[PDB]
């Protein structure tokens, strides 16, 4: 039961940023990143099957 | 009101002068350290942090030690080798603690041992604590 | 290379006895 | 990120499994025990629980121990000697920890011991855990 | 006779800025400064105590 076996947890969508202390007058660069995670609910509400 | 503390922030021993102990912080999310002496310094003492991976035979058993990676912060220093270490100093008063902390959690084990063994690493103890449970 | 936090377990502060000037001499 | 935990909630060693070191509470208004195994169990280890005070010749080293006198709760039973006492069931597992406290503070340090010393004594560790200071 | 006895000169006041050239995406930097100078005038307007 997914609902309330595992919980996804959302914080922050990525950016895209100008690095200025790298863009020098013949390069560029650029920096980007994103906050997220996550965390298990239940641990009764599962199964998993495998080959004994 | 008294508490029980230690539901909440419970703690246990990882050096207490002939032996270190392995420390479990994968089932907390945060911990830090807590030094204080027991007798007078005759010389610094330094200590190495350790991590551990779980042994490939049992996940309840950890594996060999492995050195802490040191981390710069957000401008300035950085270790000679690259690896985290603690030095007590001896103007440090017998009737005090110190406290501190890593930045980076690393493997689900923590571990700390005296650079050199000899009569002043003995005069030390040091205990972890955890702050947030998840299981 | 962590930096510790430090502050003792105390707090009795010794007494210092004063002093004050002595009765006057002759010079 | 991790904090500097032991800023705030400090822990110090109350029994090594070879020794019993007095611990001082003044400063904090609340406090407590937590207890872990090293080794399978042959019967079961109670404790005792002492506390002391300043001692006579220096306002800063603790006294002779004083035992703790015991406090019925709400409405239940009360000990057969009237003193607080701590028993380590033998089922407890390596991999567990256990956390207790006493409700009332008497003499500003506290200390704890086993009953009796043997093999088994030395297989616990007891550590206690402060919070809220005072000062 | 302080006034003749001890000078104090002041040039610029204090400033703060930010420095773009370790300002990246994930951590920031102050900068800041002041200039101050004196110098001794006239000796012989000035008396000392000692104990002997």
């Amino acid at each position: 039961a997914w609902k309330t076996a595992y919980y996804a947890v959302e914080k922050r969508p990525m950016f895209f940023e100008q690095y200025e202390g790298g863009s020098s007058a013949w390069c560029v660069k650029y920096q980007f990143g994103a906050e997220d995670g996550g965390f298990v609910g239940c641990c009764e509400h599962g199964r998993v099957l495998r080959i004994g | 009101m008294n508490f029980n503390v230690g539901v909440d922030f419970p703690s246990f021993i990882a050096w207490d002068g002939t032996t270190s102990f392995p420390v479990k912080i994968d089932g907390f999310n945060q911990f830090g350290f807590t030094f204080k002496v027991i007798e007078e310094l005759t010389a610094d003492v330094p200590f190495n942090i350790f991590y551990h991976e779980a042994s490939e035979a049992d996940p309840c058993v950890p594996g060999p030690a492995i050195r802490v990676p040191d981390v710069p912060f957000c401008d300035g220093v950085a270790t000679a080798d690259g690896l985290a270490t603690v030095v007590i100093p001896e103007a440090v008063a017998v009737d005090s603690f110190c406290a501190g902390s890593v930045p980076c959690f690393n493997g689900p084990w923590i571990s700390i041992a005296p650079v050199t063994v000899n009569a002043d690493s003995a005069k030390v103890q040091v205990t972890v604590t955890m702050k947030g449970a998840t299981r | 290379m962590i930096k510790l936090n430090c502050r003792p377990l105390c707090q009795t502060p010794t007494a210092s006895r004063l002093v004050s000037p002595p009765c006057f001499i002759c010079r």
